[PDB]
């Protein structure tokens, strides 16, 4: 298969570490400048749990495309093309989470 | 014709909500959180061998797996069905005693077909269609 | 405490089910008529690791992977799961 | 249960849930949040509206098509209430004002209108009543609205024995009158407190958590027949509360003490206006009373909703009153107030 | 119609168009009903109901998905997951050698199916007993 | 450039942007469709189609329209090969369920068979 | 001739009546339920049968291309009047 | 008068031009199809798409200076499912050309910014709608999707109705996102007739 940037997994992991460093650098500017209704600590934990959401993939081209999608999110976060509405739909302040046990999923719907 | 014009039964006299025995003696509409709690409360009391389930009919082979595990974990072999098959000799074991062991394509591949049990035209009617197709398209002695 | 049921699986043309095929072709009917209340179920299919599932009381089971045996100790294996 | 009341759906606005809710008094502050939390679930919400159509225009967006229905009524007669509640599953009473007027007083507003709603609801045959009282409601209290709240609780329990009296504490939101009182005290250049805010302990509780408690109390079958008391997770002293409010507003904070009789005289002087008053004597005595220590009462934690504190969501509240010199400052730059159990 | 008015509680399950289920024919072949219409009211799937009954009891059934029920079907009897596949059976001779020792007696009574005529083919097993289509079929036949 | 030598099964979950419940709680059917029985045409059945498990569809409480919980229930998909369809299902990561292609068999049908002397194939009508 | 419900509202020509224990009449308070007074079931027996001198007839619904396509219906059944499947107006054989 | 008249002189002279480009570029051109609609469909290899379009722009006998159109068509039967088109149009020769290459969603296509600055926005639109990496783009910023829209929408595995759906709340006073459940289900119609439509376009078994 043809590569994208990375000939292995650890170089793309270093690119993931660079993007996480730049996101952790960027996010208090987009807490203070955004007039946002959060602190910086659970925003950084939201960045960390969004990194841990796609933690299971060991594929280098998939994580390189995750690197360019995180770079586009970084490009729309360093500049303020995203707003205070778009920037924190990730927190799910309104949508209730779907329950994971069998009994509440039995009570809620045919799933 | 039964299974192609019995779809209209699926929207008539259909149970929708869990129902419970009332204090007066009627059946009233309650929730799953009360009804299954009443089932588990009366299921933890009676145990061992006096818990029985008669299944049968329009019932899944996953439902029998779940019922068989749920009543073998309260160690009862009382899983009875609707219709009677004999288990005095070779009932449940050795799967040639309750199947169509010949293939239904091999119902064409026959010469003499005996029917001791039942008429096929009012009881599994597409088997009567396959035996009529074999009876017409080749010579075949039905008794 | 007792053996509630036993479910024996079987393949069709694999050589790993030949010993339990020898058991089912000669040494089954005397085991069934020694105790007719205890059902020794036979559930065959194609391309299966052959097993015996001796399901005991209260939902527990014992799974013996009855693979690649001879004409000697298959009946000693399920008489061991009957006695134990 | 009927065949249309059966809940199906993931939990959005176009789902069905069967909580056919007559939300009385939904034109104001807690009603907007509870109609949002009821129409987000997927329920049929009927609002008896007393005002013009403009202040209940903004409640039309709260759910799907025909999940919100507005009925014109008046509080003087029981016939429009019986015309409202006879197709209902639950009825949630949120009615009440922070000021009395020439047409309606506190005793009429907190007693006879919930008694008429309870009587027409019982003669119509609803399943669940929820009433909203105050947390500090007792018969021996020194507040007129709290004494009216206690005798209204007695009359609501006298009419309907299975009513869910929810008693929330002081509530803070985007258009409240709790933190907006202390933020409208910024204009008078020196905040007045009874005994410098030291003898009074207040428990702020979030409005979305309160409305989620109401929406969960419409559906929990254990919760029926009970009487609840909503409160926040952290008890606050009043001096540190006004200190935290002006610390995150970043204005000047010069408190000065004047006693309760001249505070009541200045509340009666500010409450004689024909328009909406900035403060009343009852609004002074409601925020200048020590709240009850929470024991032997069910609260917010047993309804499946965790109460968010004052230090997390009051920056959503206080951003209106901030000067541009300290507009963009976040929460942890300011020191949070000390919680006091005493 | 039969088991619900003579009951204590009633738990509504889904129907044959209404659950991802396995059924066996008379040939021994088991196939899967995919779900066509989700079951109305508060009715759920049957193994879903039995697993919720297990969770509300003190019994730990090892199910959380439908695929674990299919894995338990593989673990109990591995013919009900091989879809559209009649499995080749044998070993009738051991069943005949066991059933030859059964000392049972026939007697003089003429054997008969209950679906003797055409008027009772149209009403079997509580769906055709509940539909108004097959009631009109029985009403048209019996004139 | 150089080719990279990896060998794993493919996942494009993060590229496709789907929620996690729409992979982990959904199963997918890969099947040649049945011929519509009032028709006698075969052109529907030359393409391997993909459908999902059907989720809950209730009535809208104002009107009674079909309100679906699932956006994936409207989708059908078209392929021409079963192994290419299983490659698409394995790269998207949904739980596959494949039904094999069932063809008509060649049956010796003749007009002169329908009018035979000793056989039972003589039709009483014409 | 509009029939009334046991609750008190009107019933359409589809036979739809809202039940007494249903919440869906709560959009029906102080806003009128639209029910057409001219039922199409009731406005078909008012016009009499049309006399046909042949064994077949073909209607159009009136107006040619304004009405329906020209279906030839059979008039050989004398015991039952041959209804046009497009309109519903009935034809009777003259002899 | 019903059938469109056919002018085969353009068919043979553009087929001679297609044989010309298929001979002069044997490394990259995989095939050249000529339709019955006097246009050319040169299907090439995606590692060398920039020699193909610099040859089609800069040469005096091709001279397709003006790029017109650029998307994919996503056919999920193929192993490389995206089928990227480049519709180009000569001003001077009054002719048209189509360049079709393939793409997987993991294998990138090197971008054509250095030959046409018309595709400064078309390749960004392709990165939104289908989701292929474009090598050495100046900015491959998302254009047509929402700010924070997870999912390339024009692929066949994306649904019609999407996954998020916006809704205002008064809990937070923002236009928040919810997972979409519909007010009305889009009724999927079986518009494929079951009878055989065209005998010339017949699939062999
Ligand atoms: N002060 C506080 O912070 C707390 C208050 N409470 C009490 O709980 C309830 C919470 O509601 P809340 O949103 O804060 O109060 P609001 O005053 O803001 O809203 C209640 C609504 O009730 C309506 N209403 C009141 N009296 C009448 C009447 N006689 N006739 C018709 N409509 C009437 C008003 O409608 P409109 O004016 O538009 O016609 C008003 O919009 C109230 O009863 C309140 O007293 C509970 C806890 C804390
Ligand atoms: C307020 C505004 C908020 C705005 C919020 C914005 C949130 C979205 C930001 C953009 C998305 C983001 O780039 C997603 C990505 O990088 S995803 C892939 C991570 N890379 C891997 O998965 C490769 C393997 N790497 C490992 O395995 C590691 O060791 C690990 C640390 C994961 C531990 O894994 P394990 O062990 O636990
Ligand atoms: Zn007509």
């Amino acid at each position: 298969v043809k590569p994208i940037f990375s000939r292995d997994l650890n170089e793309a992991k270093r690119r993931v570490r660079e993007l996480y460093r730049a996101w952790y650098r960027e996010v208090p500017n987009t807490v203070h400048l955004m007039q946002l209704d959060i602190t910086v600590k659970q925003g950084r934990d939201k960045v960390r749990e969004m990194f841990m959401k796609n933690a299971h993939v060991t594929d280098p081209r998939v994580v390189d495309l995750l690197v360019i999608k995180g770079k586009m999110e970084l490009q729309e976060t360093i500049k303020v093309w995203k707003q205070r509405t778009h920037v924190m739909r990730f927190f799910h302040e309104t949508e209730t989470p779907r329950p994971k046990d069998f009994l509440s999923k039995f009570y809620m719907g045919h799933d | 014709d039964k299974t192609r014009f019995a779809y209209d039964g699926l929207k008539r006299q259909r149970l929708t909500e869990p129902m419970v025995r009332n204090e007066k003696g009627l059946l009233t509409y309650t929730s799953w959180e009360d009804a299954l709690s009443r089932v588990a409360g009366m299921l933890q009391n009676f145990e061992g061998n006096a818990v029985a389930a008669i299944a049968g009919g329009l019932v899944d082979a996953e439902a029998l797996v779940a019922l068989k595990d749920l009543l073998n974990k309260v160690d009862s072999d009382n899983l009875c069905t609707e219709e009677i098959f004999p288990t005095e000799g070779a009932g449940t074991d050795l799967r040639s005693n309750y199947l169509l062991n010949t293939t239904i394509a091999g119902v064409e591949e026959a010469d003499v077909v005996l029917l001791v049990g039942t008429n096929p035209r009012f009881e599994a009617p597409l088997f009567n269609a396959r035996i009529r197709k074999s009876w017409l398209h080749n010579d075949l002695k039905v008794a | 405490l007792g053996l509630r049921e036993i479910r024996v699986h079987l393949c069709q043309r694999s050589p790993g089910s030949q010993g339990v095929r020898d058991f089912i072709v000669q040494r089954y009917v005397e085991l069934k008529k020694a105790h007719p209340n205890l059902p020794i179920l036979i559930r065959e299919c194609s391309e299966v690791q052959p097993k015996l599932w001796a399901r005991y009381a209260f939902g527990q089971e014992k799974t013996v992977s009855l693979n690649n045996l001879s004409a000697d100790e298959v009946t000693r294996a399920m008489q061991n799961v009957l006695s134990g | 249960l009927h065949h249309a009341v059966i809940p199906h759906g993931k939990g959005g606005r176009s789902s069905v849930s069967g909580v056919v809710a007559t939300v009385f008094g939904a034109t104001g502050f807690l009603g907007r949040y509870v109609v949002n939390h009821l129409g987000r679930m997927g329920s049929q919400v009927i609002i008896p509206y007393r005002c013009d159509v403009y202040d209940i225009m903004h409640l039309r967006l709260m759910g799907d098509l025909g999940q919100l229905t507005f009925l014109e009524w008046d509080a003087r007669d029981k016939d429009s209430i019986r015309k409202a509640v006879q197709h209902s599953n639950v009825v949630i009473n949120l009615i009440g004002r922070e000021w009395e007027t020439r047409n309606f007083d506190f005793e009429d507003v907190f007693v006879n209108i919930p008694r008429a709603i309870a009587q027409a609801s019982k003669e119509a045959g609803v399943e669940r009543f929820i009433h909203v009282s105050h947390l500090n409601a007792s018969m021996k209290s020194s507040s007129k609205s709290l004494r009216s709240k206690a005798v209204g609780e007695k009359e609501v329990r006298s009419v309907f024995p299975e009513a869910i009296i929810i008693r929330p504490s002081d509530i803070f939101g985007r258009e409240d009158r709790f933190l907006n009182h202390f933020a409208n005290y910024r204009w008078f250049l020196a905040v007045p407190l009874v005994s410098l805010g030291f003898k009074t302990v207040k428990q702020p509780v979030y409005v979305a958590d309160v409305s989620k408690g109401i929406v969960n109390a419409t559906k929990d079958p254990d919760a029926v027949g009970k009487t609840f008391a909503f409160t926040g997770p952290n008890r606050y002293l009043l001096f540190h509360l006004v200190k935290y409010i002006f610390g995150m507003t970043h204005r000047t904070f010069i408190p000065y003490p004047l006693p309760l009789f001249v505070y009541s005289w200045i509340g009666k002087l500010f409450g004689l206006s024909p328009f909406e008053p900035w403060t009343t004597k009852d609004k002074v005595e409601r925020i200048h009373i020590s709240d009850v220590m929470p024991t032997d009462l069910p609260g917010l934690e047993d309804l499946g909703v965790q109460p968010t504190p004052l230090e997390l969501k009051s920056i959503e509240v206080l951003r209106r009153h901030r000067t541009y010199r300290w507009l963009s400052s976040e929460i942890e730059e300011t020191k949070p107030a000390k919680t006091v159990n005493y | 119609d039969v088991g619900a008015p003579m009951a204590d509680v009633i738990l509504p399950g889904a129907a044959y168009t209404e659950k991802s289920a396995t059924y066996v024919n008379t040939e021994g072949r088991a196939q899967q009903t995919k779900v066509a219409v989700t079951p109305p009211g508060l009715a759920r799937e049957d193994w879903k109901i039995i697993r919720a009954l297990s969770e509300i009891a003190g019994i730990t059934l090892p199910y959380d998905t439908l695929d674990q029920v299919r894995n338990r079907l593989e673990e109990v009897s591995p013919n009900l997951v091989r879809y559209d596949d009649i499995e080749e059976t044998n070993y009738f001779q051991q069943a005949s050698e066991l059933a030859k020792l059964v000392n049972q007696e026939v007697l003089a009574d003429p054997l008969v199916p209950p679906q003797l005529t055409i008027k009772d083919f149209y009403m079997t097993d509580s769906i055709s007993r509940a539909s108004q289509t097959m009631a009109k079929c029985v009403k048209a036949v019996t004139e | 450039t150089q080719l990279i030598t990896v060998d794993e099964k493919l996942d494009i979950t993060t590229l496709t942007g789907v929620p996690e419940e729409h992979i982990k709680t959904r199963k997918v059917r890969i099947f040649v469709p049945a011929r519509n029985n009032m028709q006698s045409g075969v052109n529907n059945t030359k393409k391997w189609k993909m459908e999902f498990d059907t989720r809950e569809r209730w009535e809208n409480p104002l009107m009674g329209w079909a309100s679906t919980a699932d956006p994936l229930s409207n989708m059908v998909l078209t392929f021409s090969a079963k192994e290419d369809a299983i490659a698409f299902a394995e790269k998207n990561g949904w739980s596959y369920d494949v039904e094999e292609k069932k063809v008509p068999k060649p049956k010796s049908k003749s007009y002169g068979a329908n009018f035979s002397w000793n056989k039972r194939t003589r039709v009483s009508t014409k | 001739g509009v029939q009334v419900s046991p609750s008190g509202e009107k019933i359409t020509h589809t036979g739809q009546v809202y039940d007494e224990k249903d919440y869906r009449r709560v959009r029906f308070v102080d806003r009128q339920k639209e029910v057409n007074e001219n039922f199409a079931i009731d406005l078909i027996a008012q016009q009499p049968v049309n006399e046909v001198e042949h064994r077949i007839i073909a209607c159009d619904g009136g107006g040619g291309a304004l009405g329906h396509p020209k279906v030839y219906i059979n008039l050989d059944k004398e015991t039952k009047t041959g209804t046009c499947g497009y309109c519903g107006l009935q034809f009777k054989q003259h002899h | 008068p019903t059938v469109r008249p056919r002018s085969d002189v353009t068919h043979k002279q553009l087929s001679a031009f297609g044989e010309y480009v298929a001979e002069i570029l044997p490394k990259y051109v995989q095939q050249v199809q000529v339709s019955c609609l006097d246009e050319l469909e040169i299907c090439i290899h995606p590692d060398g798409v920039i020699p193909t379009l610099t040859f089609l722009r800069d040469h005096t006998n091709a001279q397709f200076k003006s790029l017109a159109d650029l998307t994919a068509v996503d056919v999920p039967t193929r192993q490389n499912r995206f089928e990227i088109v480049y519709n180009l149009l000569s001003l001077r020769f009054n002719s048209r050309i189509r360049v079709k290459t393939y793409a997987d969603e993991l294998t990138p296509i090197d971008s054509i910014v250095s030959v046409h600055i018309a595709a400064n926005w078309y390749e960004r639109e392709v990165w939104d709608m289908f989701g292929v990496f474009f090598f050495n783009h100046p900015d491959l910023r998302r254009i047509l999707t929402d700010y924070g829209f997870e999912g390339h929408p024009f692929r066949k595995d994306f649904p019609l109705t999407g996954y998020v759906e916006l809704r205002y709340d008064d809990e937070v006073k923002r236009v928040v996102a919810e997972p979409v459940e519909l007010a009305q289900e889009f009724r999927k119609f079986d518009l494929n007739s079951p009878w055989e439509a065209f005998p010339a376009y017949r699939q062999p078994p």
